[PDB]
């Protein structure tokens, strides 16, 4: 009675993991990488999403690390820096705690043996007045090329032909389960690859309420990602006007040293308005209690270097800050500046970040938090590390599927 | 599944469009997947068609739903799931039928 | 091969095969990419013909009419004293209008054929 | 591994039987540091497409078996159908007439060009 | 059957000989484990070609050449991101190790001291280590055998060089024809041919003179050579029974890890916990004597039933039996295995150890094999021999032999290219 | 007029200007032979095709330029780095029968070099040209501290074997066969080719050696004839044969400098020490300029006095390589007088070569063993300009002079046209 009819162009898909490519709108590592320049509602589609099993996250993690190594690889290696270093403290017009924060060091570089001097931050140098540069003894330290910019630009991930990205439009999607408002895109919204710990900067805000997401809200071994529906503005400054000192290393090889500070020396810091923070934290707890129980009063606590302090790259210089006081007109967080950076969670090669001349100021939006758990009232602390959570906070609404446009069904016809 | 198949071209077209090795892998794969589907249609006698009738009967074993209901208040996603264990079977049957049909045509054409 | 390029259309339309077979036959990454690109370009053109009722044809006739706003010439004017190079310039525009029309016609034709087949 | 079954099973059989296993051979084409593997994959595609293009040029697209309008020349082979078919294997056949394949392919293309023109002229009202 | 027409057939089961690129595949930290990234079943299915006779040739088999290239390339790749020992290219001060040493070994081990770099470029350290005699030469100052030729790279201690079976698989459009003939001499027609997608799984075992852990003949001893009367060619002998061989380095060694730079480590021989005894290998007498007699019988088949067959020793890497046991390199004497004339409980082979290894007859590269702790013992299956030949009715054979190790496993395979189009006459024509 | 329908045609002979990557091929230890492994002469005339050809806007040249730089840089990657040679040299004058024209030309320099095995040094010496070192008897190498110097591997040949550029599938190379074509504009004698048929990648300044000749007339080409900011490329219709020599029987002194590395020093010179000059026939040169001027006048006037002048203040000389050695010949003896048996030119030699226009990434050219001669053809000139007018002698232009006739186009086989058929 019925016969097999073959149909091509059938609108059917399956979960899949593939390689996505980068695109952008218009020296910056992502600008030289993302050479590709750069929605449809599905009326009755109910798809299952799971942000913690999403391989798009892994793709960013891998691509970002590879891009960084690719960019830092062809730069001068600071071989002659692993020498006995001699140091004394900086005592010139220092505002009280930066006492003991800055050191004045000298060494013999490759007759040669040229004696040079430079300034270092305390966190960069370890004693054996005899010192060594931190971690140069366990791994090579290379200098980042000063012409390379790591400023985050929006990155769009785009599907290869034959694949599509499904997006969840549910205003309150909590990271897992079915979503009844599904649309298809070819490219994701732009995501800025901002790297930070504890507080997530310059992301996308929730549209209606605070959304608290985790793999298991009752498992204290997992991080809780909190997406705010309003941003909090944070203003971070490095108040000291420093200069840079160019030191010849070899045959066209140059080292960039921190030079002397011009004018007075003042402590680095970040500040947030009190009212904004107070209401923001209030929004979080109102909703946090929906998972933990009522009859509770607001209470937080501070952290247990990159995990216990806030970390971000400020104006191109690595900047760390003390978040205590946010979790316990404006609040000021003291901050520290560090060179010799072990990125992510590696304990291998470190990068030397050259200094930036002049006073550095940056203003950014706090869009979310990473919290962990310590009746027993509220006992939450800032958490962080790994940096995959930083992308889960943006990619949670996207899924990649494979299109397989060929199938069969019974029909009334017969081939003659 | 009727409305869903009013046009089979918008989703059929542009499936060939637009270190660095991974970009090549993405491109090579897109071509291979495209060709594999075209290869299969060719050997079933459906080259150049989006919709084609065949000489393989539909078995109640594969599905016992009537044409009504299958083709109306349903879609392709659950349809594909329901018969997902028979695709190897159906494809094998289509291949055998096409081969015999071409032989039969060759003989009739030679006879007249 | 391209010896007919200076010949008029209709003469230059003969032995189209010589220009077809030679599309596939006659550090190292650049050459690998070149091979991939030639394949993709070949297939993009074949898919375009394939989605029309022109699969496996060198000369394909279909049901899309001229509206006489595109060519703006008669057949003596077009198929004589004119090369393919000149023609391509004369109608360089409107190209995608025609392609869209060719696709729509083909989708309608296929649907009609399947119902005629079934209802017999 | 369901596809790789019967592949070349007919290779030692006569042409008369082997002609019925064309699908089996065809379905095993394509299918199947990392610095040579893409060349292997690209080549498989290129070889596949060259064969498909050629069938298209000859007007045999979409078929495993196609008849042409070209007569067989006794100079390529003077054997009768009963000695070629149901007797020789395809390998034996291929070891013969290998000197005339280019001749045959060339004239098949010319025939198709005549047919493409004749169809354009006869599809017209006349 | 007149007025016949051309018919074109696609999917025609024919092929032509061809060379191509093969894939690395395997079953289910190691050089090959991370190369074969394609899973495949052991014992892959075969399609028998019931009426096909095909011509095989073990020599001029490109599969062998491709394997040779792949093994070398992988070796070099895995060795590339490792510690260079250039800082070790210094003058050494050495004395003899004679604390608890047995005889036949005095002078084999030396206690060498030197001035090595440290994490800082302005610091130096005095360190010492033990070395084997073969790798240390006179300028009591000594030099390593390297520096005079090339640089040496330390093998990464974290990666295994142990062989695992690897399978070679055809790319789409190609096929591998396997010869199932029980007894063919590597060339000529084969009347039992099957088609496979992948080879049976070859362990890339590297050795000289004696072929270890290969595939045994299912019946009799098979002797194969390119040209049996040409003394310039080697003879590959495939046995139908394994001869079991026990290889060992009985000394209990320690490893002294020396930091030489910023995350750069050198692994030195530290000291010996027990006494010092010579490395060796053991072969059963009855098995060897009978095994050799089987070879002799098959040689008479080609050289005369009234001739005399002699086994003599070889004329370091191609003179001794080289192998890698437990990850350490051995160079064992074969004298006593080839010590007989054939007319009408066990043997012990003394072994020497080198730490500095060059491979595949290359001079411009060298590898430092870090020591391994503990005591080494392994047991291998001797599956074949590589033999050579010197008016006279008496003929002398000797151990010998690079690619022979793989040629002896790939002898059953040929790669061909599928040619799916063809034409034939029939009675069918277009309307 | 009525009842016309769209038909499509595949295999239509049309094309568009295009930019693609061309591949190299060659005819049978050479640097290009290793790269251009593909073996390789079809040409199809297009009877009624006129096409626009160009120069200076031609990307085939840019591809060739890039390939050459790349090949050289790649070639030197695995070669010995002469890193431990920024030492003070103790240099005295070489006085062994040195002729009058080169009394200060050679130095005898001794220094402390690192040996293999790290612990020892050796005292070695080598000869240098006065253009290789800097006095501060206290000398240092020129520019070894702005860049490490890489020694070219002595086994690699840089002989400029003809290179064939070939189109990739889907592309074709069109050639202009107009014998008098003045570089750019429409050409009415056009043919299609698969490959360029072999261009010798000869590197030089001022004079173009071993290139193509014009068949009937000397052709003068420039992007802008009227400007003074463009080079004038002159293609001769007859070659001028030029001899070059380096008659000093130096030997190669091989110095081990490390654990498997060797440096090749200039050793003692056997015999008397003389210049390394080049010889041009007087009549040929005098006639050659007369031919150029007669054609040059077409743009300047027949009552205009034309004068040839010397070099303006590597480029003020004629740079070329011969026998593997680098020559810097004085062309002041050429390009003289006004228009309205042989000449011998002196040449200098250098071992540290900054190729093309780069500051660092310098190369050390090891000396060749023995004595060389080379005979080359002058096939063209590069000239510049400052009532009456003057002309003076003056890298891409070396290839623009060879690839002016080629264009790459992309084939687009699918066409659309009206007729009277449908279904
Ligand atoms: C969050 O987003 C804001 C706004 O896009 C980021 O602020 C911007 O940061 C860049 C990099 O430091 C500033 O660029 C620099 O400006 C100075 C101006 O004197 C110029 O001399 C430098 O060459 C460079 O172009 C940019 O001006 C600044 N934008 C604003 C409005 O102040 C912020 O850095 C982001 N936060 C994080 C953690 O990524
Ligand atoms: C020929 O094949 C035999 C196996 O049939 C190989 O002998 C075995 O080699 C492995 C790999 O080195 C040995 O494994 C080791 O065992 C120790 C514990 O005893 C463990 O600590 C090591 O990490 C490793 O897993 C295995 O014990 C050994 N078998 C015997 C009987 O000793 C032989 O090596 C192969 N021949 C050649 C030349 O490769
Ligand atoms: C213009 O073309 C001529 C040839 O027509 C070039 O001269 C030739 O250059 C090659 C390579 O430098 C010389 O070959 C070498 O000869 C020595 C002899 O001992 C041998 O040892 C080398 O292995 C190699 O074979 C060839 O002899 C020489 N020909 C002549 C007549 O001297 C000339 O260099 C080209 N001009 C330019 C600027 O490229
Ligand atoms: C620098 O300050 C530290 C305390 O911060 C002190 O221990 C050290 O001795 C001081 N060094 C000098 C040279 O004053
Ligand atoms: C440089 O070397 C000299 C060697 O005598 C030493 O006295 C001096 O302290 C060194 N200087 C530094 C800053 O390391
Ligand atoms: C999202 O889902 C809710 C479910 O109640 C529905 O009311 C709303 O209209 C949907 N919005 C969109 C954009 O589909
Ligand atoms: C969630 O966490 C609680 C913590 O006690 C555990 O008992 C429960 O099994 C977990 N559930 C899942 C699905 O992981
Ligand atoms: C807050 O930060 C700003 C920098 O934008 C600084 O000028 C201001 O003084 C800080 N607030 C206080 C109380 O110091
Ligand atoms: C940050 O700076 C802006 C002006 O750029 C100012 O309006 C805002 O109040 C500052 N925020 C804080 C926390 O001081
Ligand atoms: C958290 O606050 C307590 C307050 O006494 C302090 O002692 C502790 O060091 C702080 N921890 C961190 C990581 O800032
Ligand atoms: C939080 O820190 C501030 C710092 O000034 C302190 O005054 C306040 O009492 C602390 N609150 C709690 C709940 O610990
Ligand atoms: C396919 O077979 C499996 C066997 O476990 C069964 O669970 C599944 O429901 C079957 N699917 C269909 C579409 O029948
Ligand atoms: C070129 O044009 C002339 C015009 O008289 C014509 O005779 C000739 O056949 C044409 N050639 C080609 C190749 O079409
Ligand atoms: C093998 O040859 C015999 C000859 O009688 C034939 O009958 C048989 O069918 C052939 N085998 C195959 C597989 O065709
Ligand atoms: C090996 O071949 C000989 C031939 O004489 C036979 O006697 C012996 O049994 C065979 N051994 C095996 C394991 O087949
Ligand atoms: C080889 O070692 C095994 C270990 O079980 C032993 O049984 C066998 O007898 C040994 N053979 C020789 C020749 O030592
Ligand atoms: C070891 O081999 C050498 C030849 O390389 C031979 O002279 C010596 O006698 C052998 N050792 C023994 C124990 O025979
Ligand atoms: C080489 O070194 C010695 C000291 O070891 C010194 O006396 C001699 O002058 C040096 N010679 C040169 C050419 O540098
Ligand atoms: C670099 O070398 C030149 C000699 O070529 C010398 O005059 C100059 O002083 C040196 N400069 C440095 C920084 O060593
Ligand atoms: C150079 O060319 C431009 C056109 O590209 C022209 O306008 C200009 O006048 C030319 N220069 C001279 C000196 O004529
Ligand atoms: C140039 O001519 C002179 C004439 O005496 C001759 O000695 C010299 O060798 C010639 N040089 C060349 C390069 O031919
Ligand atoms: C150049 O060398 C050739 C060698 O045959 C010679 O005949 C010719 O006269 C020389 N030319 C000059 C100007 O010396
Ligand atoms: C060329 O020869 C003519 C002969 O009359 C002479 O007047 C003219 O000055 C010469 N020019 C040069 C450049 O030698
Ligand atoms: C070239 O020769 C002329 C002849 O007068 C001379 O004045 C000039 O200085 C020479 N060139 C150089 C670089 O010495």
């Amino acid at each position: 009675n019925l016969w097999v009819t073959v149909y091509y162009g059938v609108p059917v898909w399956k979960d899949a993991e593939t390689t996505l490519f980068c695109a952008s709108d218009a020296h910056n590592v992502w600008a030289t990488h993302c050479c590709v320049p750069t929605e449809i509602h599905l009326e009755n589609v109910t798809e299952e999403f799971n942000m913690w099993k999403n391989n798009m996250v892994e793709q960013m993690h891998t691509d970002i690390i590879s891009l960084w190594d690719q960019s830092l690889k062809p730069c001068v290696k600071l071989t002659p820096l692993c020498v006995t270093l001699q140091c004394t403290n900086v005592t010139n017009n220092i505002t009280d705690d930066m006492r003991g924060e800055l050191k004045n060091c000298s060494f013999n570089m490759t007759d040669k043996k040229q004696k040079v001097y430079s300034l270092f931050y305390r966190l960069d140098v370890v004693q054996i007045k005899e010192y060594r540069l931190i971690n140069c003894n366990t791994s090579a330290i290379t200098q980042a090329c000063p012409k390379v910019s790591f400023e985050p630009i929006p990155i769009h991930y785009c599907a290869p032909a034959g694949f599509a990205i499904l997006k969840c439009k549910d205003k309150k999607f909590n990271g897992t389960g079915p979503c009844t408002n599904v649309s298809t895109v070819q490219c994701t919204h732009g995501i800025k690859p901002v790297v930070s710990t504890q507080l997530l900067l310059n992301g996308s805000l929730a549209e209606e309420e605070v959304i608290i997401r985790s793999e298991n809200i009752t498992n204290n071994a997992k991080n809780i990602l909190v997406q705010l529906n309003e941003s909090v503005q944070i203003n971070c400054t490095r108040p000291n006007n420093n200069t840079r000192k160019s030191i010849r290393i070899g045959p066209g090889q140059w080292f960039y040293a921190t030079g002397d500070i011009i004018g007075d020396i003042r402590q680095a810091h970040c500040n947030v308005s009190k009212a904004t923070w107070n209401e923001t934290l209030g929004k979080v707890v109102k909703q946090l209690r929906k998972h933990f129980g009522n009859n509770t009063i607001i209470r937080f606590a501070n952290s247990s270097l990159e995990v216990t302090t806030h970390s971000f790259n400020c104006g191109g210089e690595f900047f760390y800050c003390n978040t205590s006081g946010l979790f316990n007109d404006s609040i000021t967080l003291p901050c520290r500046i560090k060179q010799i950076i072990n990125m992510w969670q590696r304990i291998g090669q470190a990068m030397y970040a050259p200094p930036i001349q002049g006073v550095i100021r940056c203003v950014s939006n706090i869009t979310g938090l990473i919290l962990t758990r310590d009746s027993t009232t509220e006992t939450f602390r800032p958490g962080g590390g790994d940096m995959r959570d930083n992308w889960r906070s943006e990619l949670y609404k996207y899924k990649v599927v494979k299109i397989e446009p060929l199938g069969v069904a019974p029909t009334r016809c017969k081939r003659r | 599944m009727g409305a869903a198949s009013m046009t089979l071209t918008v989703q059929a077209r542009n499936l060939l469009s637009g270190w660095g090795i991974k970009q090549l892998q993405a491109r090579v794969l897109a071509v291979e997947r495209y060709l594999r589907d075209q290869q299969l249609l060719g050997i079933w006698g459906c080259s150049g068609k989006l919709i084609c009738c065949t000489n393989v009967p539909w078995n109640s074993t594969w599905s016992n739903r009537n044409l009504s209901e299958i083709w109306d208040n349903m879609t392709w996603l659950q349809w594909d799931k329901e018969i997902s264990n028979y695709t190897q079977i159906i494809y094998g049957l289509l291949e055998e039928s096409q081969n015999q049909q071409e032989k039969n045509e060759q003989d009739l054409l030679a006879l007249d």
